[PDB]
RNA sequence: CGCAAGGCUGAAAAAUUGACGGAAGGGCACCACCAGGGGUGGAGCCUGCG
């Protein structure tokens, strides 16, 4: 199995066997710590719990549950102390998702993003961007519906696009600790797997977020069209003809 | 009960304006890009330079 | 290099589809068909500027 | 809230062991007996503000009589650009008040022996009205040239290499009106973070004391007081050795706010003998009353006298880096390191130390005869974040 | 007065840095050329 | 401190740091005196005279 | 008039312009203020330093004209800016502080 | 160096592990320092997810680069007695 | 003023991060060189 | 790497050509006269500026 972020894990660390959840994050392009949701297949991820402090460059393991009945290989996860501290930077991605309303050649007008004039007022200035590539900034809120904006684009976006912006949310690690003291007897959290198995909730499934297979029409576009005084204007040499 | 229940608007990774609650956005702190210059005001010590 | 890539180095990233809330507004455009959207608007404004030179 | 001391004895080296160690402490009754300013310092307080400043997760609270405060403290980062400050190479701006009496090696001595065990550099500048840079009369502290060359070669010694110190001073100051004020700014920036210092070993006994190099400083005073005291610390000392080379500095007055004014009129005079053997130096130093106008060259023959004292006395570093040096013998790893103090160097400041220690954790120390050895067990705590890369 | 010490003595002394403990036309073709 | 450079010093006298040079007459200043008696509260008050035909308070 | 004409004229009252008088001139000088009046003069002639509304007020009464100062006011705001907004973006993460009861 | 093949090394430092763009060749090159001589060379790890398995003060075993920095003389080739090739290709783990 | 502060801060940032990066990039390309074009004379003599 | 990088010190002239005017006479101006026209200012809405 991979190993989630938020779910609990019993960490053997030092003299200390104890069972903390842990929030995984990998260091971006070594620019931000961005928080991961899952840890990463074959690939070394920050890790980042509240336990007892080590002295760094400590090795460490990793396991999910101390259980005899684990048909397969209960050691979970491994690695080295990097370093420790009070108070980390870890920060998830919060993309505030809008629509366009009115469309003229590049400022668009912008709905379903804002509730108030106070929000857009606070993200004035703010670099906004569509899906498909077009970047833009927002230039002033709008008065009349309530929580619309006009943004200046790059060039002309289509009604069909998502107009995204990508803020940076920061997630402080929770403050658990248990110690797994196992010769006197120890409460177990279990996993979120264990716990919807148990109190019977399906597990949260967005049918925009899965996958598809999209069919691309070819796109054609129409014919050149020359208006009637630059067409009626321009020299013989050089004059449209159509029958 | 806080690893089964739904996550907030601000842990979810696209928040459209139904989600979240009216003025929301002014109570959190994040950070996000601008584009272009801003224009520099004229403050006393720029006047008197 | 190209032999120190793993196959899940190699995997390919799937594109997301419009949302199906809003399906009826047509495709969602990504880079490619922007790429093709502004190839022709710009060869057509090319055309139509040499022909207000002309 | 947890360990407990009483008085306002040793009180910064009280708090920086508690920074250093992880433990949290509680000092109580500061100034029972006095009745018409009970409570904390104005230099308590800042050097209070400072270590909040510097560390991270630290928790002071200083009550409402202001004679009890409690601490819990936490890791040292220093200056990292989420927390303490915008960027990496921005100086962290610390301002103390114009009623402030001591020196600010006061702040200087706690910052530079808990700065090499940091997470990231210090990069602190001390400005606002009260930074005197010289000596005080006060509890007679060091003067920024003393502390600069007399025991930053002491962290040379331990492995925190100078190389990467940058002390500077931009105004220079003494103290003015009374004992109160200031206003010459300082920055130090501590570049050079060690894991666990040398176990240093001072044994060979440091016999010729080959020269003296000094510093004579003169701020609102005219410039042939350096040069008059030059002469009379020269008579006093060409009995004894012939390269004594004091250097002259003279600066022309700091500005502090009430519309400023200028503070900080004085002189004084700093020597520094070097002995051949190693990283031995002998310190003094002598700063005008800053309302007195004594003689330069009764000042001069009163630093001549006191540092040809120190070197009569002391067995291989003097008793003001006494405490910063076994501080750092006792930071470093778990192994002895021999230093050689003067029987008459033993003061109360270092057996306050030494109690601070049996209180904290660290092991006692060992006393035997040669001026007597004293060899420090080291508790291998080091610096507890450290970004191993 | 005789305390006027040197340019290196000084650069050691009052500057930033602390002082560390662990140091102690002949020919014709030239011409023509 | 009246000079013939046309100046007169005030000096602090712990210290001797000067409090203000001040240029105030224009020939070279020959006499000062200060009023002795702080009774009247103005001790701190002093002529000066000068070649140039004028005393100033 | 001329806001040149009438600085030349004000300076010519307050005698910082004129002839170059004669020792005699100066005599009668030191024989027989212009600081407070050159404040009102840099004041006064320089008027874009503040905002100031040109009708004058719409209904007059009678009971017994700078209206607002925008460089002195954008540089007042900045500095409280400087002290509030810049200082929590220093210390976006930075856990406890002195709890100072006195 | 020396007369051998591979040579020996502590790594003292990742230099370039706050390099920007991943598999830049200071962000792959490591400072080591040589047991048998003493003097610190660098040296490459061959990838910019195996520069993970390096650890400070490890025993590091290093070769000749023999074909974004020219002139780096030296890749590691195992890291504390397990090949470097092989913790990547996850085949060991590293005994610490 | 998060505008102006934000830019400010993104262009001195990215300086320094230039400037240190020229340095370290500088330096060891120099040993490095240095060394290996002292190995190539020293082979070549063999 | 070397020089720059040592404090009679302590914040707020030029002129044989220059300084300032006056009187007379010209030129121009919807920031002047002359002839008219039109705003704003009264009530409500609101961007912006203070």
């Amino acid at each position: 199995k991979i190993l989630k972020t938020g779910d609990p894990l019993i960490f053997s660390l030092g003299w200390r066997r104890f069972q903390t959840l842990p929030i995984y994050s990998i260091w971006d392009n070594r620019t931000r710590n961005r928080m991961l949701k899952y840890t990463p297949e074959h690939m070394h991820c920050f890790g980042t719990f509240w336990g007892p402090l080590i002295a760094p460059n400590t090795s460490f393991c990793c396991f999910q549950s101390f259980s005899a009945s684990n048909p397969g290989f209960r050691i979970a996860a491994t690695g080295t102390v990097l370093s420790v501290d009070e108070s980390t930077e870890i920060v998830k991605k919060l993309k505030l998702v809008g629509t366009p309303w009115k469309i003229f050649k590049n400022t668009a007008f912008i709905k379903d993003m804002f509730n108030s004039s106070l929000e857009i007022a606070k993200f004035e200035g703010a670099a906004i961007r569509t899906v498909s590539g077009i970047r833009g900034q927002i230039k002033r809120a709008l008065s009349k519906p309530e929580g619309y904006f006009r943004a200046t684009f790059e060039d002309k976006i289509l009604l069909s696009d998502i107009v995204i912006l990508k803020a940076w949310y920061p997630v402080k690690p929770k403050q658990f600790y248990n110690p797994a003291t196992n010769l006197i007897g120890w409460q177990s959290m279990r996993l979120t797997g264990e716990i919807r198995r148990a109190e019977n909730i399906p597990t949260p499934q967005n049918p925009n977020s899965t996958y598809r297979k999209i069919e691309r029409p070819e796109r054609h576009f129409n014919p050149l069209r020359v208006p009637k005084n630059l067409a009626a204007e321009l020299p013989f040499k050089s004059q449209i003809v159509q029958t | 009960a806080e690893l089964v229940a739904k996550r907030a608007w601000t842990l979810a990774g696209e928040a459209t304006a139904a989600d979240r609650p009216v003025n929301s956005l002014l109570g959190e702190d994040m950070e996000f890009d601008h584009v272009g210059k801003p224009v520099p005001v004229v403050t006393e010590e720029v006047s008197e330079s | 290099m190209s032999s120190l890539r793993h196959a899940i180095q190699r995997r390919a990233h799937k594109e997301r589809a419009q949302p199906l809330e809003r399906q009826r507004l047509g495709i969602l455009e990504k880079k490619k068909d922007y790429r093709l959207r502004a190839r022709d608007y710009k060869k057509k404004q090319a055309v139509l500027k040499s022909l207000r030179q002309k | 809230e947890f360990l407990r001391f009483t008085g306002h004895r040793a009180f910064t080296q009280r708090l920086v062991l508690a920074t250093l160690y992880g433990r949290p402490i509680h000092i109580s009754k500061i100034r029972s007996s006095s009745a018409t300013n009970p409570g904390l310092a104005p230099h308590e307080i800042s050097f209070l503000r400072l270590l909040e400043s510097v560390t991270n997760g630290s928790i002071i609270d200083v009550s409402y009589s202001g004679t009890t405060i409690t601490y819990q403290p936490g890791l040292i980062t220093g200056t990292v650009p989420g927390m303490n400050a915008s960027l990496s190479s921005d100086a962290i701006e610390h301002v103390i008040p114009a009623t402030n009496t001591r020196g600010i090696t006061y702040f200087l001595i706690p910052l530079a022996l808990l700065a090499p065990f940091s997470k990231a550099h210090l990069n602190v500048r001390f400005t606002g009205p009260g930074v005197i840079t010289s000596a005080t009369h006060g509890a007679r502290d060091l003067s920024i040239d003393t502390f600069r060359t007399a025991v930053l070669p002491l962290y040379g010694l331990f492995g925190i290499p100078p190389a990467r110190i940058e002390l500077r001073v931009l105004q220079r100051s003494c103290a003015g009106p009374g004992g109160k004020g200031g206003g010459g700014i300082v920055e130090m920036r501590f570049a050079s973070q060690v894991r666990l210092p040398k176990t240093l070993h001072l044994n060979r006994r440091p016999g010729k004391v080959r020269r003296i190099r000094g510093v004579a400083y003169c701020t609102g005073v005219a410039a042939s007081h350096n040069n008059r005291m030059i002469t009379a610390a020269r008579g006093v000392l060409n009995q004894l050795v012939s390269d004594v080379h004091i250097a002259a500095q003279y600066d022309p007055a700091p500005l502090v706010a009430e519309q400023k004014k200028k503070t900080g009129i004085g002189f004084g005079l700093s020597l520094v003998a070097e002995t051949s053997a190693e990283g031995v130096i002998y310190a003094a130093d002598e700063v005008a009353p800053p309302e007195g106008g004594v003689v330069p060259e009764d000042i001069g023959e009163k630093c001549a006298y006191q540092l040809l004292d120190v070197i009569a006395q002391g067995g291989c570093v003097m008793a003001a880096s006494a405490p910063t040096v076994l501080t750092l013998m006792a930071m470093g790893s778990e192994d002895v390191g021999r230093l050689r103090l003067g029987r008459r160097v033993v003061s109360p400041e270092l057996l306050e130390l030494a109690r601070d220690l049996k209180a904290f954790g660290a092991a006692s120390w060992g006393i035997r005869d040669a001026d007597l050895i004293v060899s420090v067990k080291g508790t291998g705590v080091g610096n507890v974040g450290r970004k191993v890369a | 007065a005789d305390g006027k010490m040197s340019k290196q003595e000084l650069k050691v002394y009052l500057s930033s840095r602390p002082p560390d403990p662990t140091r102690k036309p002949e020919d014709s073709a030239e011409l023509l050329a | 401190t009246s000079s013939a450079d046309k100046n007169i010093r005030i000096w602090g006298l712990d210290f001797g740091d000067c409090h203000k040079a001040l240029f105030g007459h224009q020939d070279s200043i020959l006499q000062v005196a200060f009023i002795p008696h702080n009774s009247d509260g103005n001790g701190h008050y002093f002529f000066s005279a000068s070649k140039d035909r004028t005393i100033k308070y | 008039g001329s806001q040149l004409k009438r600085l030349k004229a004000s300076l010519r009252e307050q005698g910082l312009i004129g002839p170059q008088k004669s020792k005699k001139q100066k005599r009668q000088n030191a024989n027989d203020q212009k600081a407070e009046a050159l404040k009102s003069i840099r004041e006064q002639f320089n008027p874009f330093q503040f905002k100031t509304n040109a009708r004058g007020p719409k209904f007059e009464v009678t009971t017994n004209v700078i209206k607002g100062r925008p460089e002195l006011s954008r540089a007042r705001s900045e500095e409280k800016r400087r002290q509030t907004i810049l200082v929590e973006m220093q210390r976006r993460n930075k856990v406890g502080g002195i709890i100072d009861r006195r | 160096f020396g007369g051998s093949s591979h040579a020996k090394g502590i790594v003292l430092e990742k230099v370039g592990v706050e390099a920007k763009q991943p598999n830049s060749a200071i962000r792959k090159c490591v400072r080591v320092q040589l047991i048998k001589n003493g003097k610190k060379v660098t040296a490459f790890v061959p990838n910019d997810g195996c520069l993970n398995f390096v650890d400070e003060n490890d025993e590091v075993l290093l070769a000749g680069f023999g074909r974004d920095i020219p002139g780096v003389r030296f890749k590691v080739v195992k890291v504390s007695g397990v090949g470097l090739l092989a913790l990547w290709k996850e085949k060991k783990e590293k005994p610490r | 003023f998060i505008r102006r502060e934000q830019l400010r801060i993104k262009k001195e940032k990215d300086e320094a991060y230039e400037k240190k990066f020229k340095r370290i990039i500088a330096e060891i390309q120099n040993e490095e060189g240095r060394a290996a074009n002292e190995y190539a004379r020293e082979k070549a003599a063999r």
